[PDB]
């Protein structure tokens, strides 16, 4: 008799696992500087 | 008549595809406040 | 004579590779403005 037919093709392999999460974005820049403080108090009265 | 020999083992299965790319990272934290503002101007001299 | 038996199934395909890492996240937004500065120093005596 003749040789048999080849068997079926093998099962496919599964997808690889999902990749790792990307690294967190970096912290943002500082805000702008605060406003200047209040003017100081007047000095004490002087003589003349 | 005599039975023929068995057929060949089948061809190998398809390779699996790469996993999905991971999700991109989160947006970074907001930045801290800006620096404290500069000290106020000195007061005026006292009056007379 | 009779035909030979069909061959067995092929070997399975390999699993796919893990996915790439995600891209790094977006940089955070700027922070708020800073706090107000301290009050200024007192002025000098009148006539200074």
């Amino acid at each position: 008799g003749p040789k048999g037919d080849p068997g079926p093709k093998g099962d496919p392999g599964p997808p690889g696992p999902p990749g790792a999460r990307g690294q967190a974005g970096v912290l943002g820049f500082p805000g702008p500087p605060g406003p200047k403080g209040d003017k100081g108090d007047p000095g004490p009265p002087g003589g003349y | 008549g005599p039975k023929g020999p068995p057929g060949d083992k089948g061809p190998p299965g398809d390779p699996g595809p790469p996993g999905a790319r991971g999700e991109p990272g989160n947006i970074g934290f907001p930045g801290p406040p800006g620096p404290k503002g500069p000290k106020g101007d000195p007061g005026d001299p006292g009056g007379y």
